[PDB]
RNA sequence: UAGCUAGUAGGUGGGGUAACGGCUCACCUAGGCGACGAUCCCUAGCUGGUCUGAGAGGAUGACCAGCCACACUGGAACUGAGACACGGUCCAGACUCCUACGGGAGGCAGCAGUGGGGAAUAUUGCACAAUGGGCGCAAGCCUGAUGCAGCCAUGCCGCGUG
RNA sequence: CCCGCAGAAGAAGCACCGGCUAACUCCGUGCCAGCAGCCGCGGUAAUACGGAGGGUGCAAGCGUUAAUCGGAAUUACUGGGCGUAAAGCGCACGCAGGCGGUUUGUUAAGUCAGAUGUGAAAUCCCCGGGCUCAACCUGGGAACUGCAUCUGAUACUGGCAAGCUUGAGUCUCGUAGAGGGGGGUAGAAUUCCAGGUGUAGCGGUGAAAUGCGUAGAGAUCUGGAGGAAUACCGGUGGCGAAGGCGGCCCCCUGGACGAAGACUGACGCUCAGGUGCGAAAGCGUGGGGAGCAAACAGGAUUAGAUACCCUGGUAGUCCACGCCG
RNA sequence: CUUACCACUUUGUGAUUCAUGACUGGGGUGAAGUCGUAACAAGGUAACCGUAGGGGAACCUGCGGUUGGAUCA
């Protein structure tokens, strides 16, 4: 046979031709994949079987036969490729942003819209607050509160000084949390700080140069949380554009808009300059975050630019 | 520079036959005269004549039995870059003896037929068909 | 081109590169399996090829294919390899002689038995 | 791999060899070889031939025949018509063997055969009946040359299994 | 080797069957297991995987691997190529070398002819002979395509001698040319400085912003300073070996072409090594620096702009001498 | 007993070669991963050549060159 009896297992990480699979016993192994399988990402739950463990005193590659149906999944549309998933069976995403690499009220909004379409509970963290001066901290908090004023969990943590992680640790316990965000924001460093993994094994960490940082982590790897649950390190991303999502799904994604649906005199209210747009005046009096409204409009107009492709995303 | 007059004469004949000329003219030579005599004897060329004394010129009258060139193939075999000498027994045969190979033997310039009938080997000047 | 050029330097023919250098023109060689592992083929083909990396007697180390369904090969196995080429296995240019002094024949093989070291069934 | 060479290349004289010769020596000359590849480096016994090819060529040198070189490694000579000698001598070295530790013995790349290496290659056979060879007047003796036998489907050819 | 006895009695396997390539169907399987010399097969009827039946080929052998030649004209002597498929050095000069116009004489080196000697036997081939045939052994012949020597032949190539002028070169007279090196000079234009007038914007983009302007910008006039390049002519134009060369003038200098005539008399072509020239960028030292502009600074766009765009701007761009090649 | 030649050997060294090798540089192949999409149409700022600078990456910019670039009375 040259292989052991089949068993259930999780996908700790995917590396092209072959992935890393953890058995229920908790031992991880490199395992190949059958060509019949089409999609297989981190967090997937698969039926696999290891090879007979006698070769050069080390383990031989296992084979993964099939994957179980995903419960949840985090996907992202890719030009030339369609929508592709990053990690499945996820319970919570943590949008990791940092002031130095880039400050983007636009990427955070795109992520919020996405996770709202995916029903996954989000949480905003802002890394490297050590770089900002105390005045600058008071200058970043009065717009980080934009989201905590609509309930979003907003935390500020310094990975280098391990400052204020402790609430992040608490929010991370006993759940499955994918660390997502732009490259250089500190997702790997934050994981090193939180996991407290052995010094011999650490995620790659290169410093940013000029306008933007490198793409160090090119993989998505699961990690077992010390207290309880699991986190997932993800590769940095540049554009989280949303052309696959329908335009209405973007209005739904902004949670501060349900307070004004059906209050626009024109029923098909595009809400930009159409008369009687409730959210227009709502943002006129400051009920809505101006930046959020402008971001909504600009991502809508961005969808027009990226609708040029005739490929399908269904 | 001109480093082989015999190949020049051959190609003059060839291009004259192709361009359907009536008569060609080379700067004459004793050797050129002898080769022309062979092709007149073999009915390859109708006639040849030498004019002038200080700068003599040889003139050849090309044949055309059906308007098509009588000499349909002609090529220099022993060139200055590589000389070719054959012994009497291994003398060549052009078109299996239908054509004529001109060879310079110790007894002058003669057709392969005359040469091997005289039992003499020599430098193969060229093949005329 | 010119005969003079050929004289100044003659035409050098093209010597052939042997596609089985580890054989040293020997029809077969003997080695010991240092590692048995499963590999993947080229894009047209999908499979778990059973191959073994073998340290040869003449100091050479090469990867060899194992024909037939199943093998009893493990680490420290004295096998005999033969020349050949596997198209879909890049870098595998040797087979294993099924039935050669460590590797047994294929079980219940009935046709082309000689190609797998399977003695004639008693009948 | 572009320079190499000082007994180097010549000459005279002496010596030496069976024989010519820097073969050797004294002196003299300053040459000699090299791009038509010297020197250096790697590889390699050569040929008749063998395989292939229409031929030119290509590959190659297993068997048989001719030549060469070698006989554990290095060196030297003796004896002799012929040797610097496979089963002769001396020395030195390595290894193996005997030892009374004082010293001694040996050389299968002859025929069998053993271990080892290898994918792989055979009997520790019979006879000098024949052909050769050595010695002998001869008879005859010797001959793992040779003639035969043994083993192997290794090849070619033939036959059967109706 | 011959005779006798018994009894079909003691004696058949291996590979292949998708095409190449002779030979096809069922079942199992289901991109798995597996096959495969090359193309290739396998995801639900697989003639390609495994088993079975049937068939094809060979046979005491059959297959696989290794190795050589062939096919392969795929090292092209026989018998290949180089505009775009691999392949003309960036260009030139030039030693060795290869090749060499035409006539006469001589020589006989090459070349050819004849003769002789030799090219061991075996092996290869042909006609025979002997093993019951064959393999095998064997007689005779042919062949061994080679080498050497001697005697001749003199057409061609080579050598020698004497020529000849058609190749090559010289001279006389002129033509055209951004050919080259050096030195002057001119006129526009950009920028800068100083001053005159004078107001509030200028500048830039698709739109803007950065930037400059009330100390007066921008605009306009006058004067000055400096650097770089030479509208129009201008061309499908010319010159140069190539790279390249563009205001005008002077000095030095190379080549090309034309007419006629004289002169020399093969003095020629090509060229491995070698030597030289050789766009731009770049390097060293020292000047110079108007404009332009890698790097860099800034403003926009953008997820970002690390680019395109905008405002600036260093090296460099220019000169001298070297280097790079 | 001496002298000459001289094999072996010992140093001081030089050259060269083999085996191994700490520690590394790039490469190749697979490829159903990741980040963007560099080129192919004027590939959406024409590509490419030489050179210099810059940058996670394909690449960007300057200088000169080519058409093996579309459109353009
Ligand atoms: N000053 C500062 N630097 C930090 C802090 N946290 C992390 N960094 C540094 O910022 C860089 C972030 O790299 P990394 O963690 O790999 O980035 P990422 O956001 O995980 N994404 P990617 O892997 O694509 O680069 C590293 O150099 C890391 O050490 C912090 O709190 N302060
Ligand atoms: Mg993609
Ligand atoms: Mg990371
Ligand atoms: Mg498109
Ligand atoms: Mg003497
Ligand atoms: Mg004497
Ligand atoms: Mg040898
Ligand atoms: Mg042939
Ligand atoms: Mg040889
Ligand atoms: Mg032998
Ligand atoms: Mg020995
Ligand atoms: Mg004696
Ligand atoms: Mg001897
Ligand atoms: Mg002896
Ligand atoms: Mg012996
Ligand atoms: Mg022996
Ligand atoms: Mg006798
Ligand atoms: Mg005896
Ligand atoms: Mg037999
Ligand atoms: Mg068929
Ligand atoms: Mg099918
Ligand atoms: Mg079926
Ligand atoms: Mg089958
Ligand atoms: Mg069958
Ligand atoms: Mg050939
Ligand atoms: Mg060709
Ligand atoms: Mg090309
Ligand atoms: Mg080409
Ligand atoms: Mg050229
Ligand atoms: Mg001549
Ligand atoms: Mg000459
Ligand atoms: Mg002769
Ligand atoms: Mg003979
Ligand atoms: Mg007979
Ligand atoms: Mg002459
Ligand atoms: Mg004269
Ligand atoms: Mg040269
Ligand atoms: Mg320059
Ligand atoms: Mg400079
Ligand atoms: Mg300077
Ligand atoms: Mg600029
Ligand atoms: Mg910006
Ligand atoms: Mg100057
Ligand atoms: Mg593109
Ligand atoms: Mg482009
Ligand atoms: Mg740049
Ligand atoms: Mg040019
Ligand atoms: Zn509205």
């Amino acid at each position: 046979n040259l292989f052991g009896e089949p068993d259930e297992g999780i996908v700790i990480s995917r590396f092209g031709m072959h992935a890393d699979v953890e058995s229920a016993d908790g031992d991880v192994h490199r395992c190949n994949i059958r060509r019949t399988i089409r999609s297989l990402v981190t967090g997937d739950r698969v039926v696999w079987r290891p090879g007979k463990p006698a070769a050069e005193g080390v383990n031989v590659k296992g084979i993964v036969e099939a994957v179980h149906e995903r419960t949840s999944v985090l996907t992202r549309p890719d030009f030339y490729d369609g929508v592709k998933p990053i990690a499945a069976n996820i319970d919570q995403i943590v949008i990791v942003s940092a002031i130095l690499p880039e400050l983007s009220l636009n990427i955070i909004d795109r992520y919020l819209v996405a996770c709202e379409t995916l029903q996954i509970e989000p949480i905003i963290v802002l890394n490297k607050i050590d770089l900002l001066d105390d005045e600058g901290m008071a200058f970043v908090n009065e717009q980080m509160d934009i989201y905590r004023n609509i309930g979003y969990r907003v935390l500020m943590v310094s990975s280098h000084t391990q400052d204020g992680l402790k609430p992040l640790e608490e929010a991370l316990t006993g759940r499955i949390s994918i660390f997502a965000g732009q490259s250089g924001v500190g997702k790997s460093s934050l994981l090193n700080a939180l996991l407290g993994l052995q010094k011999e094994i650490l995620t790659n960490d290169i410093s940013d140069n000029s306008g933007l940082g490198q793409h160090t982590t090119t993989a998505a790897r699961l990690y077992h949380f010390p207290h309880g649950g699991d986190v997932i390190d993800s590769p940095g991303v540049r554009e989280f554009g949303l052309w696959h999502l329908e335009p209405e799904q973007i209005t739904q994604g902004f949670v501060e808009f349900h307070d004004y649906l059906g209050l626009c005199k024109y029923r098909d209210c595009k809400h930009d300059t159409d008369p009687g747009c409730a959210i227009r005046e709502a943002v006129e009096e400051g009920k809505i975050a101006e930046t959020r409204f402008e971001n909504y409009h600009r991502i809508l107009e961005s969808m027009a630019q990226v609708k040029t492709r005739k490929n399908f995303s269904d | 520079s001109m480093q082989d007059p015999i190949a020049d004469m051959l190609t003059r004949i060839r291009n004259g036959q192709a361009a359907n000329k009536a008569a060609v003219t080379m700067p004459s030579s004793k050797l050129k005269v002898a080769i022309a005599n062979v092709l007149k004897e073999e009915g390859f060329i109708e006639d040849f004549k030498v004019e002038g004394d200080t700068k003599p010129e040889l003139e050849l009258t090309l044949k055309y039995f059906q308007g098509k060139a009588v000499v349909e193939s002609i090529q220099r075999v022993s060139r200055p870059g590589l000389r070719i000498y054959k012994r009497k027994d291994e003398l060549p045969k052009v078109m299996a003896g239908l054509g004529i190979a001109v060879v310079s033997t110790s007894k002058g310039v003669m057709t392969d037929r005359a040469a091997r009938q005289a039992g003499l080997g020599g430098e193969i000047i060229c093949y005329v068909a | 081109a010119t005969v003079n050029q050929l004289v100044r330097k003659p035409r050098a023919r093209k010597v052939a590169k042997s596609n089985v250098p580890a054989l040293e023109a020997c029809p077969q060689k003997r080695g010991v399996c240092t590692r048995v592992y499963t590999t993947t083929p080229k894009k047209p083909n999908s499979a778990l090829r059973k191959v073994c990396r073998v340290r040869l007697t003449n100091g050479f180390e090469v990867t060899s294919y194992i024909g037939g369904e199943g093998h009893n090969l493990q680490e420290h196995s004295v096998i005999l390899i033969r020349g050949g080429r596997v198209k879909d296995l890049p870098g595998v240019r040797y087979h294993t002689v099924r039935g050669a002094l460590d590797c047994s024949g294929v079980k219940d093989r009935k046709q082309a038995r000689s190609k797998y070291g399977v003695k004639r069934p008693k009948a």
